[PDB]
């Protein structure tokens, strides 16, 4: 797996790989790793899969109750903690997750919150999750900019998923991307990393090693 | 003294009969279900002009899908709309769907008899549950505290219901838009209330397929209000 | 020491197609290197026009599709007959295998059905309720086996149209249940050929909107 | 069932008011009276017991004054039996507070803790309140001396000087008639058994009948000092007074 | 089933009174007279064995109880009553203190435990209040000689010498003339015996008269010898004989 | 969690045109120790349904005391308990694989395995498994431990698939069942010679045979049998 | 009189009042006949409504595709007997695969009714039911009263005017048994002896409503148009 | 444990518990809560029968919920209590879980939620208290007043006053307060207070108390001295 997110002047970028792998047997490349919690709301979907699906559609009706009694947007550290106090409770059960929990609200603006099974829930700029998150991190460390364009950090993100995706064995089939907006969240479509290789290869110059 | 789960003679829970005359002195709360959307309306009856009418809330948000009106002591209404909500949500985290709106208005009810000697009385506020569902359509509910729920085509709780009631038995056809449901309940509230109504005694709300629950503002029930002066006045 | 969990071997197949879908399976039980039953059904109609298997430890397997039975019947109680519908009857499941996330059902799950505009569908569950919706899924012994044969056949990946030289994909043209079912067929055969635990029948569930039709075939029985 | 056997001790009257804590406070009307007087260099507690026998130990007595702690001590009011249920909750709180914050207990928070222990019986549980009214006298670093009275409502309120028990409407106009700011502890001593010697039903204040306490700063430098008298001392403290 | 009574049965009536402990109290002062006097070295504790029928053996049924080897109590009102607060006084004696501190508890802490068990008969729900008051006579190394007296309220009181029940008005008047702080136990003992003959109608002998102290230790009555700390109980029974002999000289 | 103490071996079965057939010996093992040698295994229900167990015998007898239960539970209340609301084998079956099944899931089974041979109201033949685990499975023979290995490939011989089910007379699966039994006498360690038998036929109804024996057993071949390789004499 | 506070009380002839008055509540609940033949047993229930703006209150519950009920009093007391009928059916079939007997049904129902009646805190179900079902032993119809009674019979009527009904079904008990593999005659003989219990209203298309069991048919509910057959 | 019934249903559809439970508010020492355009004034009486009393240490009769909400009440001073701890504890667990302090509508919303909760469980009597909570919402310069009661009902008001002779200020106050333009500064909101109280008070020494709450956490209590140049100012402009 490869998930990450990262903040900037046009909100928020969150990309994702694919594959599902049991052993060396890949099991799927057409995983869903992005949880749409919410039309405003994303959660990346790393470690345990069912942990992830499970308690961050939870989450999306934990929201549901918050803005119904409240009348307002939840809060993305509000949203974030209600995530990060329930596996909490579970430490020691043997919950396994790595998520981004990703929104853009007024009060914050664009917020990334990190939280984790062992209870660890950090606020951050670029989180990097998986076991192709090395790579992905690279990418993003050494062309990462506040000031990107939502079309250049889409690319970006892509670009360092399939990073990733090359080089770690257990992450690839294809590139989810999502753009996180003030007034929600925007889907940028599903990219199979097979195509977008030899595409990116030609058009950057890049992955000289390979043959093609 | 007596058991708070009595039977009268007559066959009836005293509790439950008691309650409903709490009900009564309620303030004014009227439905009415067309094919273009459920109507939902209120007194507010305020007890003083210095208390900040927009503060108060009769008509609530249970889902996207599904409004609520209450009439009677309105702080038990609470616990009941609480419970809505949740089972509202919790359907949709089972079944990723909506719920239909007599599901909900069922499991409101179950709670309505869980008292005995579980809470110590039965709730003194009745509630119309107006909602849309794709199986049932346009549908609306008058949940009381004796558990049972009635289906209406249109429907008045509260002190002027029975007077209310009447009127919508006249008024109410099966091809009523939702233009003129809106000025129907306006008009039956103003009959009723005791003072004269405006945008901020009086408050409108309405549940349709694409927009979902909306309450009105008052600038645009105000609009409302001076588009019936002026029709009651033509003739 | 007590080892809860056992493995009934079995291999299950799901394939969606554009108004129907078909969710087969051998008829084969097993421990260890015995044969237990030639023929013990392993895809049942649950009613409200979806099928259901759950592959791996049968006693599991038998317990949780007997729930979701029940839970497809206290849906109808619930809420005025309404027809559940795949996908939730999918998010329905979830919580069944979630609800055992800590002590699990050593099964791995897929439904078959229509969704709510007639379109084939496919439900594939992790043991602890991680699901998803496919398009092909082969569940089992026998899955690491059938599946790159379905990319292959189904999906037509790594096939290109000839002259082009890999420059255009063959296109991904739908196919009848005809045609899906004789992709099945091979499967099974293939992976019987191969795998011990496949074996003896082959039992396909074919479901479409004028109801759930079966269809039996005989497999090695070596 | 059980239901028609119950009072219901947790209801209000038409009136608004609570019929046991108001039945409460009628008995704890007929209890020996006991006073409270705060001065700038420490607090008085005087009390009467309640028409003894010249057979009663008097020396290993205790019906009226208890310490709470090193700092804090009370005058009771009512029901005996009741107040030492309280007092050793009260005990055990201030005890805990010290084993938690390593610091003894401020005096509000200890006559906070038992005053809501008191609130309880009237508002749920269906039994009978507690038939005590405490006068609590005591001193923290914060506010320093300190006196409080407690009552079976659960309402507890502060005082420079206070009386309960019997007689507290004529104990009362005389302690307002005769206080001032600037007293001192012997002083305050001469007012606490000068209001008994005139409200007492009895026909004389004599050592016998009395509970005294004293806490003072007089005690070697900044630490405080509890002094419950004993029967001697009380002998002595009337005739140093001019009352026997 | 279940204990539906979880509310107060003793409540405040409008004049402040208690009822049922103003009423367990009247319980009390019909009950048989007892009386206890505490003397210099020695308290001593004696109530009349009122016999319900001569066909009943009056020495099994014992008003006069040990309750440690250093006190003992008596009893005026409901027999019954009283011999379940033995039994919990007993146990309470070693669960919430020798169990703790490897030593039996003063005198003034047994009744404050006593005392804390009828005051909650007097709060609890769906119970009445002990209809007896207690006399309880115990030495302690620190408080030396005690008597104390226990009513059904949970108030005690401690007492040089004090009566309950039946003749107790008259019964007190008698022992505040002959009480000073310098009698021996065995003035104590013939005062006792004088004091108790007023209120006694029939027969006065050791048979109809239930007597004990607290006074001297007893090493006969230990048990076993090689310890030299332990050396015996305070409390002892008196027998009939030994009654008998004190009243040829009373 | 447990571990199985006193032990019994093979309960084997099979169907046949008009019935069932079930059978299983007669020994309780105690480890190598052929310790018990009257134990009855097979527990019939009522005159339609025989329940076949091995495994644990304490948790035999436990279960033998649930079905005795259930019948006297069954006629309560029930003017039609010989008749149309009998026990079924089907009934008796759903309920011991519910309890199996429960029972493996609070991590404290019965040690068991069982099989319930019996005929239907409607005169369908029932032969139905359950273990320890809970695990489930129907077959035209069925057989547990070493009688799966042994008996199971013999009995499929004559029945080897369903619709060779109404060409087997009760003569000719009578004979294999016993036939089988003998193999398992050869060559289980765990068995014994003694054994019982029970027919369930929708005709002649409920058979049940004691102490059967293994007989016509082949041995004279052992005396020329010599040494382990090399030895003559 | 002083022996009606609670459920708890004989009266001085044997009488327990808040059963009777329990037993009032039926009364004053809308009409339901039940009746059966060899083959089939049918339901046929009055709905009442509030007003004319309002919906006719359904009367009849589904506990099994063999069994089911109509009702006649407080509603909700219905709901939580034919929830647990539903679970006792459901019971009877997860762990004995076995369809509950119409009769072991009604065995459980009185014992529910009956724990209600005889313990303090608590109130009898304040509603009546008619129990219809075809098991292994054929068709079956039950009276359910919340003293705790249960009846099997041929036909009964229960409700305001049930009575009407009654005596006609006990005139007609030798013709409606005999309907063997005819449901709409069956349903017929039903609707023309709720008939007997009208006054001022007759039935409508939305006022209607009638259930059958049988042989070869899971137990299913008629309302709307689909009873406009028989109107 | 004690389940029974106290706040039951009367025929004429009345809860009495809950109505008596007004009539103990009634009794309470009147409070005033008053709105400006950037603050929130709280008064309260002192009832004069208990001097000798020690002001430093005596129970205040306004309290603070969190560093910028205040509660105030009227009836049953024990009561009151266990509603104003409630309060503050879920002041903090809000903090803890939402990362942000509660809005003033959320607190009484909850202190209302409490008080209805104790109107129909079993065992217990309802609170014999009505509270006045006011504050600043984080974050925000709108002033905000709520008003709760024994039944659980809860609203907001420009200005509000309730127990003793509270008729008699809200008349006051009905007449005074314009809401097309509030008290516009702090002199302003506290005079108009103050004025409503000495409709009722009797002596304007220290029979009154003022509390004012101002936006970011800025509370603070009036003195006697402050107070009392308020209540020296309104007669002399009276005499006229
Ligand atoms: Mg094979």
């Amino acid at each position: 797996t490869t998930t990450l997110a990262f903040r900037f002047q046009g909100g928020i970028i969150v990309a994702v790989d694919s594959r599902a792998t049991a052993g060396n047997w890949v099991a799927s490349q057409t995983v869903k790793k992005v949880i749409e919690i919410n039309p405003f709301l994303l959660g990346t979907m790393a470690g345990g899969s069912a942990d992830c699906q499970f308690w961050e559609t939870w989450l999306g009706s934990q929201c549901r109750l918050h803005e119904l009694r409240e009348k307002e947007r939840i809060s993305v550290a509000a949203a974030s903690k209600i995530l990060s106090n329930l596996v909490y409770q579970y430490k020691g059960a043997g919950l396994s997750m790595g998520t981004m929990i990703c929104g853009y609200t007024r009060k914050e603006g664009p917020t990334i919150y990190y939280v984790d099974s062992d209870g660890t829930r950090l606020k951050g700029d670029i989180f990097c999750v998986g076991s192709g998150q090395t790579f992905a991190y690279g990418v993003l460390d050494s062309n990462y900019k506040w000031d990107l364009s939502v079309e250049d950090a889409l690319y970006l993100g892509k670009r360092s998923i399939l990073a990733a995706a090359h080089r770690d064995a257990y992450s690839g089939g294809s590139v989810n991307l999502y753009h996180v907006t003030e007034d929600g969240w925007i889907y940028h479509g599903n990219h199979d990393v097979g195509e977008l290789f030899w595409k990116v290869k030609e058009e950057e110059g890049s992955f000289n090693n390979v043959i093609g | 003294d007596r058991g708070v789960s009595t039977f009268s003679p007559e066959g009836r829970l005293f509790q439950v009969e008691y309650s409903l005359e709490a009900i009564k002195l309620g303030s004014t709360a009227i439905g009415i279900a067309t094919k273009e959307g459920v109507v939902l309306g209120v007194e507010k009856r305020a007890t003083s002009p210095l208390l900040e009418s927009d503060s108060i809330e009769k008509i609530v948000e249970i889902d996207r899908h599904i409004g609520c009106a209450m009439s009677g002591l309105t702080a038990d209404a609470r616990s009941m709309i609480e419970h809505a909500r949740t089972a509202a949500v919790t359907h949709n985290l089972y079944y990723d769907e909506d719920i239909n709106v007599e599901s909900l208005t069922q499991s409101v009810c179950d709670l309505a008899l869980r008292f005995g000697e579980l809470m110590s009385r039965p709730f003194g506020v009745a509630l119309l549950i107006a909602g849309h569902d794709a199986d049932d359509g346009y549908q609306l509910f008058h949940a009381e505290p004796s558990g049972t729920f009635y289906r209406y085509n249109a429907k008045a709780i509260g002190s002027g219901s029975e007077g209310a009631q009447a009127e919508l038995l006249n008024e109410w056809h099966s091809s009523l838009t939702l233009k003129e449901a809106e000025l129907l309940v306006l008009k039956i509230l103003k009959q009723v209330m005791e003072e004269k109504l405006d945008e901020n005694n009086a408050q409108l709300s309405c549940i349709t397929k694409q927009d979902g629950f909306k309450i009105y503002d008052n600038e645009k029930t105000a609009e409302l209000i001076k588009e019936l002066k002026e029709k009651e006045a033509a003739e | 020491q007590f080892n809860p969990y056992g493995d009934n071997g079995g291999t299950i197949l799901g394939i969606a197609g554009e108004d129907f879908a078909v969710l087969a399976g051998d008829t084969r039980n097993i421990t260890d290197y015995s044969i237990n039953s030639r023929y013990e059904p392993k895809v049942f109609d649950c009613g409200d026009n979806i099928v259901m298997s759950a592959n791996g430890f049968a006693a599991d397997g038998d317990a949780l599709v007997k729930r979701f039975k029940n839970s497809v019947k206290w849906y109808h109680f619930d809420h005025n007959d309404k027809k559940l519908s795949i996908n939730s009857a999918a998010r329905n499941i979830q919580h069944l295998l979630y609800g055992k996330r800590f002590f699990p059902y050593y099964v791995h799950t897929i439904i078959a059905g229509l969704d709510e505009d007639g379109k084939g569908a496919v439900y594939s569950f992790d043991p602890v309720g991680s699901y998803e919706r496919e398009q092909c899924r082969a569940g089992g012994a026998a899955a690491s086996l059938i599946m790159p044969f379905l990319d292959n056949q189904v999906n037509f990946k790594n096939q290109y149209e000839p002259g082009t030289n890999g420059k255009v994909k063959k296109p991904l043209k739908y196919l009848s249940v005809e045609e899906v079912i004789k992709l099945v067929r091979d499967s099974f055969t293939s992976a019987t050929e191969r795998h011990i635990q496949v074996g003896d029948g082959l039992e396909i569930l074919i479901v479409t909107k004028d109801g759930v039709r079966k269809e039996f075939y005989e497999l090695k029985r070596d | 069932g059980s239901r028609r056997y119950d009072s219901r001790t947790t209801i209000f009257s038409p009136e608004g008011r609570l019929y046991q804590v108001e039945y409460a406070l009628e008995s704890i009307s007929h209890a020996g009276t006991a006073i409270g007087i705060m001065a700038s260099d420490g607090i008085v507690l005087a009390a009467e017991r309640k028409v003894t026998s010249t057979l009663l130990e008097q020396d290993t007595s205790t019906e009226k004054l208890y310490k709470l702690n090193d700092k804090i001590a009370v005058a009771v009011a009512g029901l005996t039996a009741d107040a030492e249920i309280l007092i050793n909750t009260a005990r055990i709180h201030a005890q805990n507070y010290l084993k938690t914050y390593n610091e003894d207990i401020p005096v509000e928070i200890l006559v906070r803790r038992l005053s809501d222990i008191k609130q309880g019986y009237t508002q749920h549980g269906g039994l009978r309140p507690f038939g005590v009214s405490f006068i609590y006298a005591g001193y923290d670093d914060r506010y320093g001396y300190q006196l409080y009275t407690s009552n079976p409502s659960g309402n507890y309120t502060g005082w420079k000087a206070i009386s309960v028990g019997a007689n507290t409407s004529a104990a009362q106009t005389l302690l307002q008639m005769d206080y001032k700011d600037d007293m001192k502890v012997d002083d305050a001593i001469e007012l606490a058994l000068k209001t008994l010697s005139k409200t007492t039903d009895s026909s004389a204040l004599t050592y016998d009948r009395l509970e005294f306490a004293t806490i003072r700063k007089g005690a070697n430098d900044g630490e405080v000092y509890q002094k419950i008298f004993k029967p001697q001392e009380i002998k002595d403290i009337l005739v140093k007074t001019g009352i026997t | 089933m279940t204990d539906r009574y979880s509310f107060s049965l003793t409540t405040f009536s409008p004049s402040g009174k208690l009822g049922q402990i103003d009423y367990a109290l009247t319980a009390v002062k019909q009950g048989v007279t007892s009386l206890g006097i505490k003397a210099t070295n020695g308290v001593v504790i004696a109530t009349e064995k009122k016999s319900s029928s001569p066909l009943a053996m009056s020495e099994t049924l014992s008003k006069v109880s040990l309750l440690t080897p250093d006190i003992g109590a008596v009893y005026s009102g409901m027999g019954p009553d009283y011999r379940v607060l033995v039994d919990k006084s007993r146990k309470v004696a070693h669960t919430s203190y020798k169990r703790i501190y490897g030593e039996y508890p003063p005198t003034k802490l047994l009744v404050s435990e006593v005392a804390k068990i009828m005051q909650e008969a007097t709060q609890s729900g769906g119970v009445r209040p002990f209809g007896v008051s207690l006399l309880i006579a115990g030495h302690d190394e620190f408080n030396g000689f005690s008597l104390y007296q226990v009513d059904p309220s949970g108030s005690y009181f401690p007492w040089k010498a004090t009566a309950i029940g039946k003749g107790s008005v008259a019964a007190k008047t008698f022992l505040e003339k002959r009480w000073n702080d310098e009698l021996e136990l065995e003035d104590a003992i013939h005062i006792a015996l004088l004091t108790l003959k007023e209120s006694v109608e029939g027969e006065f002998n050791g048979d109809t008269i239930e007597l004990a102290i607290i006074g001297d230790e007893n090493p006969d009555l230990l048990g076993y010898t090689g310890i030299p700390t332990d050396k015996g109980p305070r409390f002892r029974k008196l027998t009939s004989q030994e009654i008998n002999d004190r009243l040829e000289a009373l | 969690t447990q571990q199985p103490i006193v032990t019994g071996t093979s309960v084997i079965s099979m169907k046949y045109d008009n019935g069932v057939i079930i059978a299983a010996d007669n020994l309780g093992s105690y480890g190598s120790l052929l310790r018990f040698n009257g134990v009855e295994r097979l527990i019939p229900v009522g005159d339609n349904t025989v329940v076949g167990i091995s495994g644990d015998i304490s948790d035999m007898q436990h279960i033998e005391r649930l079905l005795k239960d259930l019948v006297t539970e069954n006629a309560y209340d029930n003017p039609l308990a010989d008749a149309e609301e009998a026990l079924e084998p089907s009934y008796i079956f759903e309920y011991l694989a519910t309890v199996m099944y429960q029972r493996r899931s609070k991590m404290n089974p019965l040690w068991n395995a069982i099989i319930v041979a019996g005929v239907q109201s409607n005169g369908d033949q029932f032969l139905r498994y359950v273990n320890l685990l809970g695990v489930t499975y129907s077959s035209p023979t069925l057989a547990t431990g070493f009688g799966a290995h042994m008996a199971n490939p013999l009995l499929r011989k004559v029945v080897d698939r369903e619709s060779d089910i109404p060409k087997t007379t009760v003569q000719v699966a009578e004979e294999a069942i016993v036939n089988a039994m003998r193999v398992l006498y050869y060559r289980d360690a765990r068995s014994s010679r003694n054994f019982s038998l029970a027919i369930i036929d929708k005709n002649t109804g409920l058979t049940f045979k004691k102490n059967l024996q293994v007989e016509n057993m082949k041995w004279d071949f052992a005396k020329d049998i010599k040494g382990y390789g090399t030895q003559k004499i | 009189n002083n022996y009606d506070g609670d459920t708890v009380t004989f009266s001085p002839t044997g009488r327990l009042f808040q059963v009777e008055y329990a037993l009032e509540a039926i009364k004053q609940g809308s009409v339901t006949v039940g009746l059966r033949s060899n083959t089939h047993a049918v339901l046929v229930a009055l709905k009442r409504n509030a007003d004319e703006l309002s919906s006719y209150q359904k009367k009849i519950i589904k506990c099994d595709e063999h069994m089911g009920l109509s009702l006649a009093g407080l509603a909700p007391d219905a709901r939580v007997l034919s929830n647990y009928l539903r679970q006792q059916c459901n019971y009877s079939s997860l762990v004995f695969n076995r369809k509950l007997a119409v009769e072991r049904a009604g065995h459980l129902l009185c014992d529910k009714a009956q724990k209600n009646t005889q313990s303090y805190g608590g109130r009898p179900y304040g509603v009546g039911l008619l129990i219809i079902g075809y098991d292994k032993s054929g068709a079956h119809l039950l009276e359910f009263q919340p003293s705790g009674n249960v009846t099997e019979l041929y036909g009964t009527a229960i409700g305001a005017r049930s009575q009407g009904a009654k005596t006609y079904l006990e005139r007609t008990l030798d013709t409606f048994i005999k309907i063997d593999g005819n449901p709409d005659e069956l349903i017929k003989a039903g609707v023309e002896a709720i008939s007997q219990s009208l006054r001022d209203e007759s039935l409508t298309v939305d006022n209607l409503s009638i259930a059958i069991v049988g042989k070869d048919t899971p137990f299913t509910i008629y309302d709307g148009e689909a009873v406009a057959k028989y109107i | 444990g004690y389940d029974r019934a106290l706040s039951i249903f009367s025929p004429d559809g009345h809860i009495f518990q809950v109505e008596y439970a007004l009539e103990a508010v009634k009794r309470g020492t009147c409070a005033v809560g008053v709105k400006g355009k950037n603050c929130v004034v709280l008064g309260c009486e002192r009832r004069s029968t208990l001097k000798l009393q020690d002001t430093r240490i005596t129970p205040s009769k306004v309290s603070k919920i969190d560093s910028h909400v205040v509660l105030s009440f009227s009836g049953l001073n024990a009561d009151s209590r266990i509603l104003i701890e409630k309060a503050r504890v879920e002041a903090q667990s809000h903090r803890l879980t939402l990362e942000d302090p509660v809005t003033v509508e959320y607190l009484t919303r909850y202190v209302a939620g409490v008080q209805q909760r104790y109107t129909q469980s079993g065992g217990v009597r309802p609170f014999g208290v009505s509270t006045l909570i006011a504050g600043f919402d984080p974050r925000d310069d709108e002033p905000k007043l709520y008003q709760t009661e024994p039944s659980g009902i809860y609203s907001s008001w420009s200005a509000q006053t309730i127990g003793r002779n509270s008729k008699t200020v809200r008349e006051f106050l009905e007449k005074n307060y314009d809401r097309k333009e509030p008290p516009a500064t702090v002199e302003e909101c506290v005079k108009l207070t103050v004025r409503s109280l000495l409709e009722v008070v009797q002596t304007g020494a220290k029979n009154i108390e003022i509390t004012v709450v101002k936006p970011d956490s800025d509370i603070v209590a009036l003195s006697s001295e402050e107070i009392n140049q308020y209540v020296t100012q309104i007669e002399q402009e009276k005499q006229e």
